[PDB]
């Protein structure tokens, strides 16, 4: 009965750990997001302003 | 009537009023532990909604009183507490009338001086044990000194402590029981009712105030 009320407890403890697992993981997600067409656009758009002041 | 003996002999004059009530109440408490939840569960059961509940109500009045220490003493809680306070019932509760045993009188394990004598030492060398891992090797029963008043003292309280708790229950076991037994020498069982329930309230109110008490006996043990 000890085991069955730790395991109780640690399962409030583990559906914790997966929201703070879904907490994280969106903070992340969602610094790539913004951040994924930042660097493409970016990439592409200051390269071309480059590769045309050199055409020009 | 009579709270002395069973004409059980072992050598050394043995009491088995001591004995028989001991065995039908400890039986029933360890026999309860499957009635339903032999095959225990996350989700409550039968047996888990009465267990479960004494299991958390022991972590309350014990881990806010032991200490840091709470697990190697969370039997020690629930052992005497369920123990006692379901002994209280079949002492209070439980009737043998009819059939009486031709050598003694058996009502409740807790009547007779060597039951609480035995339970109160328990937890008063249980007490030293704790001192003896979690105080000075040095002095553990003796150790505290103020400005000379306690020279003898520290340990003469704890020579009594133990008879503290045994005669505080000793004399609560035998008032219900005379409370229960001279209203019926009086006059028949059912004038008596009015208070039966009052002698039925100090049998439920022991669980608590015994668990508490030799808990805050082992809460003093932590040092």
């Amino acid at each position: 009965l000890g085991d069955f009320m730790d395991k109780r407890d640690a399962s409030i403890k583990e559906q914790l750990s997966g929201v703070k697992d879904t907490s994280s993981e969106v903070k992340q997600l969602e610094e790539q997001a913004n951040a994924v067409m930042r660097a493409a656009r970016a990439e592409i758009s200051a390269a071309l302003n480059k590769m045309k002041k050199e055409t020009q | 009537v009579g709270q002395h003996f069973y004409w059980q002999i072992g050598g050394f004059q043995i009491h088995g009023q001591v004995l028989i009530t001991s065995w039908v109440v400890i039986a029933i408490l360890l026999g309860s532990a499957a009635i339903a939840v032999r095959s225990p569960q996350t989700i409550p059961t039968g047996g888990q909604n009465f267990f479960e509940y004494v299991l958390e109500f022991i972590r309350d009045v014990s881990k806010t009183q032991i200490g840091e220490e709470y697990r190697p003493w969370v039997p020690f809680i629930g052992t005497m507490f369920l123990f006692i306070f379901v002994s209280n019932w079949s002492g209070a509760l439980l009737p043998w009338k009819i059939i009486q045993l031709p050598h003694g009188e058996l009502a409740a394990p807790t009547n007779d001086i060597n039951t609480t004598v035995a339970l109160a030492l328990l937890t008063s060398v249980a007490y030293f044990y704790a001192g003896l891992t979690k105080k000075g090797l040095g002095y553990f029963g003796k150790y505290i000194q103020p400005t000379p008043i306690l020279l003898p003292i520290n340990i003469l309280e704890d020579f009594t402590k133990p008879l503290s708790l045994s005669f505080r229950l000793f004399g609560n076991i035998l008032a219900d029981e005379l409370v229960v037994v001279v209203l019926v020498s009086l006059v028949p069982l059912v004038v008596p009712i009015p208070v039966m329930f009052l002698g039925l309230f100090t049998s439920g109110i022991q669980a608590l105030i015994f668990a508490t008490l030799a808990a805050a006996y082992i809460g003093e043990s932590l040092e």
